[PDB]
């Protein structure tokens, strides 16, 4: 995907004001909550009875940073993203069926979490940068259905 | 269907918004059309620059339509009815078109309220912006 | 909304298939099963090869709830209640999937009812199955 | 996108015996009928009041039959669809700005169309492997958004 320097200077910026320990799981955590068919792939992370069951579980917060970490991976290969996310194509479409809409789901909730996190930074502009990004990373997680 | 917590927690978090209702509209549409570019072509008569009246304008109608929803949301089919006849007949809005709205206009609420926007909240305004879209989509023909 | 003519739709081509009910519905299982493989994990206590009698079985249990949804068209809400919960709630069935379902339906129909699969009835009936697949997905929980 | 030998066979088995001059005007007008929004796109085609007007429209037959003349491109170069749908793409998302959801409905509609048209013949693993065509023709459509 195709971002201009001005996108690319807005996305790397508040990329290096997230908190990497804390985003991702509240991305996964809200993903479950927000779509609760989603817990289909999660049963072993244990209790997901409650919003603040889910927030607060362990498991969710540790998978939610390896979440993030490949937004990361793939904010550092925007012009490479399929090769990128081959490993996890695999994982995701081939072992684990995952529907790809649900790849689109997440990534607009990292949007949420962003825009709850940084508030009126988070501008229009902004977003519209950052919506290229989950996309590509979508499209990019789905390339083993194409 | 909306839960009566899902309604409680819908009116709480819309009752935060206040005078800014217009407001909030507006900057939702502006986040859809900046995101989203295929939605501009339903507003060729706009302009969709930021700042514009004509999307500030909109923006109130787009919130007074919502507030309609919150006000009368175990009637919502009946409220909206008008609503649904324009957007699915005479403007023809692809039915794809809602999520994207119903999304910046979450995205928009967790830039203004950080506090009303809990995990359960935003959960309840997903499934009351997919109730609305379900209505406004309701009436194609 | 489905319309008279929408009701007058469904239930005449859904008259047609008569006996052959069940087997159209193990058919349409099939057609998903195939073409959409993402679909096969909501069964792995399944054979879901050609002849499976558990799919032969399933499809007459989708052909009488379809059937039931016609026969309370009006009222589908609550004659699909219980099927709403166990889809949603227990099985956790992701809403792309009633689309794949839906339209793995509408081909079983086109490829068995040729006179009465006009455009307009093609048109009725996907009405139908959307306004099933809605129901049966409002639960989520 | 990959078809087995058994599915390539398949599906140009069964397109040899398509009316070419036919089938895309009847997906076309089932789009136009099942999916009024649609109509957006096609004012100047003028009737489309009825589903009778839709499907006895001359230009919706027409057009019709470029669509399905793309759709036989495409089956000749299923390893390369993104290029010989690269100008079909600039056009549709470009400059027409059709949401790509629209582009997987029109693959369907032409799937059901089939169905009609051919019956018993058109088995559940030929339905499979023309799914895999309107995909792969669906994602390369719209390459542009990409
Ligand atoms: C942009 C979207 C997504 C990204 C970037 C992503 C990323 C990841 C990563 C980095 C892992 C760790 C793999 C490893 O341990 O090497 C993983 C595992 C997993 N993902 Fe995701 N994921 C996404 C969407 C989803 C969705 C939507 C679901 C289900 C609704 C899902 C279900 C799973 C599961 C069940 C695992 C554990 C697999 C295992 O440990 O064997 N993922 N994902
Ligand atoms: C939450 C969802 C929505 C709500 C509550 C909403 C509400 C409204 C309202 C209140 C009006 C003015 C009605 C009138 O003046 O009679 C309107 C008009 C309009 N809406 Fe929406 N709308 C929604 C979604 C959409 C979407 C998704 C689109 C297209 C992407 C859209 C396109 C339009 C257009 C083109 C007009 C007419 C503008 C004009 O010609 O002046 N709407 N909507
Ligand atoms: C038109 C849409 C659908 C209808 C009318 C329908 C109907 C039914 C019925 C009647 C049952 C049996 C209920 C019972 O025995 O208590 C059932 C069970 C089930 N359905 Fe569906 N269904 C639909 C869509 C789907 C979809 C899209 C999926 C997943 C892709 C799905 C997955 C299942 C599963 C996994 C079961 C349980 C099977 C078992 O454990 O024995 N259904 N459905
Ligand atoms: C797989 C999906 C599709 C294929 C293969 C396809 C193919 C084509 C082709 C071959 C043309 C003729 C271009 C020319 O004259 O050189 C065309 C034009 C056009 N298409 Fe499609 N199309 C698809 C989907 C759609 C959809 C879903 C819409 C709208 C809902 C749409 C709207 C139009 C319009 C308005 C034109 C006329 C453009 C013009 O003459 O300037 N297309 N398309």
């Amino acid at each position: 995907v195709h971002l201009t320097p001005k996108e690319k200077s807005a996305v790397t910026a508040l990329w290096g004001k997230v908190n990497v320990d804390e985003v991702g799981g509240e991305a996964l955590g809200r993903l479950l909550v927000v779509y609760p068919w989603t817990q289909r792939f999660f049963e072993s992370f244990g209790d997901l009875s409650t919003p603040d069951a889910v927030m607060g579980n362990p498991k969710v917060k540790a998978h939610g940073k390896k979440v993030l970490g490949a937004f990361s991976d793939g904010l550092a290969h925007l012009d490479n993203l399929k090769g990128t996310f081959a490993t996890l194509s695999e994982l995701h479409c081939d072992k684990l069926h995952v529907d790809p809409e649900n790849f689109r789901l997440l990534g607009n909730v990292l949007v949420c979490v962003l825009a709850h996190h940084f508030g009126k930074e988070f501008t229009p502009p902004v977003q519209a940068a950052y919506q290229k990004v989950v996309a590509g990373v979508a499209n990019a997680l789905a390339h083993k259905y194409h | 269907v909306l839960s009566p917590a899902d309604k409680t927690n819908v009116k709480a978090a819309w009752g935060k918004v206040g005078a800014h209702a217009g407001e909030y509209g507006a900057e939702a549409l502006e986040r859809m059309f900046l995101s989203f570019p295929t939605t501009k072509t339903y507003f060729p008569h706009f302009d969709l620059s930021h700042g514009s009246a004509q999307v500030k304008g909109h923006g109130k109608k787009v919130a007074d339509a919502l507030t309609n929803a919150v006000a009368h949301v175990d009637d919502m089919p009946n409220a909206l009815s008008a609503l649904s006849d324009l957007h699915a007949h005479k403007l023809r809005v692809d039915p794809v078109n809602f999520k994207l709205l119903s999304h910046c206009l979450l995205v928009t609420l967790a830039a203004h309220l950080p506090a009303e926007f809990t995990p359960a909240v935003h959960a309840s305004l997903d499934k009351f912006l997919a109730s609305v879209s379900t209505v406004l989509t309701s009436k194609y023909r």
